[PDB]
């Protein structure tokens, strides 16, 4: 593990020093369907022409940017997202700029959203949530191994592979920092109370929303939800958490160290690191190689007929795509 | 039942991150 990580800190630096710019035009693609929205881009099915390949092209307004104060963490995204490489990290193929607005053309993750079939099904199994979470796993272990943070743990922002597999999806907020940061950043019911106390954070966020994660996958709801956000701000803070009767007590506990209120408390912002977690009890079947190795039994996988299927998604209104005369915002992304 | 507490809620659907 250490070893395989080391190699892992070359390359992402490699292309983290010398990231690449405009690798690709508009023109080259045709546009499809539209796979989800959200507060800030769309994200549309899109073909290229020359290849005859699907991707996913994340198509984001300079302007919009610009008004919700996002210009450093969309350069961030980019950044980040061209250099890491990961089994269980989206793949970015192109990206390009033009009079209006910032692509990123990515792999296309056929198997829709978490979130729909989690929504779906209502519920997943202990096992079945052990696998994604074991896949989340060694995902946080790899970013935050690159001194990187990921802050947009949710299900709307997981895809699912051909295979059953995760592709994290939304590096939007992702940040290589060594110290503290304060931008509240996040989604409501994801927010851990360090963050909505205005107080500095690290690191640590990530595992929380692992624990908040785990939770709302076995239980099928968030462990704090309200009508609006400034009261699950206040239940997350008050520091209670209730467990549904069909936790097993391994379950139940590893949470309980997850959803620490009190960071030097957490597991995986402690002694020993991720590790803390790896050897947890719940986690004594996970064989964490084959995992990485994607060798393991998938439990449930998407089924799609025919390349560029999109039943795995909800339908969207098309809003369409448009290129001003002028250029609008040159400088402040003069680095995309 | 929790459950059917959560399913009348308002926030079942796809949620959009925060900003300003
Ligand atoms: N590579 C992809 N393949 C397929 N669908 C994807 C892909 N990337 C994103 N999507 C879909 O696009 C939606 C929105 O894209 P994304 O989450 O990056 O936008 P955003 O503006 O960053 O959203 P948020 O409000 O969560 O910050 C996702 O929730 C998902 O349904
Ligand atoms: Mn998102
Ligand atoms: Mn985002």
């Amino acid at each position: 593990v250490k070893e395989f990580l080391a190699k892992a800190k070359e390359d992402f630096l490699k292309k983290w020093e010398t990231p690449s710019q405009n690798t690709a035009q508009l023109d080259q693609f045709d546009r499809i369907k539209t796979l989800g929205t959200g507060s800030f881009g769309r994200v549309m099915l899109v073909k290229h022409k020359e290849s005859g390949n699907h991707y996913a092209m994340k198509i984001l307004d300079k302007q919009k940017v610009v008004k919700l104060k996002q210009i450093e963490h969309t350069l961030n995204e980019k950044r980040i997202l061209q250099a890491v490489n990961f089994p269980f990290l989206v793949k970015l193929e192109f990206s390009f700029k033009d009079n209006s607005n910032l692509y990123m053309v990515m792999e296309y993750v056929a198997g829709g959203e978490m979130f729909s079939h989690l929504r779906r099904i209502g519920r997943f199994s202990e096992p079945h949530a052990r696998f994604y979470a074991a896949q989340i796993v060694l995902t946080f272990e790899y970013l935050h191994s690159l001194d990187l943070i990921y802050r947009d743990l949710k299900p709307e922002n997981l895809l699912i592979d051909q295979q059953g597999y995760i592709q994290v999806t939304d590096f939007g907020f992702a940040k290589r920092v060594k110290g503290r940061t304060w931008t509240l950043c996040g989604t409501p019911e994801y927010l851990a109370p360090e963050i909505i106390l205005s107080k500095g954070y690290n690191k640590a966020v990530d595992w929380w929303a692992l624990g908040v994660l785990i939770y709302e996958m076995a239980a099928g709801y968030p462990p704090f939800f309200a009508d609006q956000p400034i009261q699950i701000y206040e239940k997350i803070v008050s520091g209670k958490v209730r467990f549904p009767s069909h936790f097993s007590s391994d379950l139940k506990d590893l949470l309980r160290n997850l959803l620490q209120v009190d960071l030097t408390k957490r597991f995986g912002n402690l002694k020993n690191g991720v590790n803390d977690i790896k050897n947890h009890k719940w986690f004594a079947t996970t064989d964490w190689i084959a995992i990485y190795q994607r060798k393991v039994e998938a439990p449930f996988i998407p089924k799609f007929k025919g390349p560029g299927d999109t039943s795995n998604f909800d339908d969207y209104e098309e809003e369409e795509i448009r290129v001003s005369i002028n250029e609008k915002c040159g400088k402040e992304f003069t680095e995309f | 039942t929790t459950y059917a507490d959560f399913i009348a809620s308002g926030r079942t659907g796809r949620r959009n991150a925060i900003h300003d």
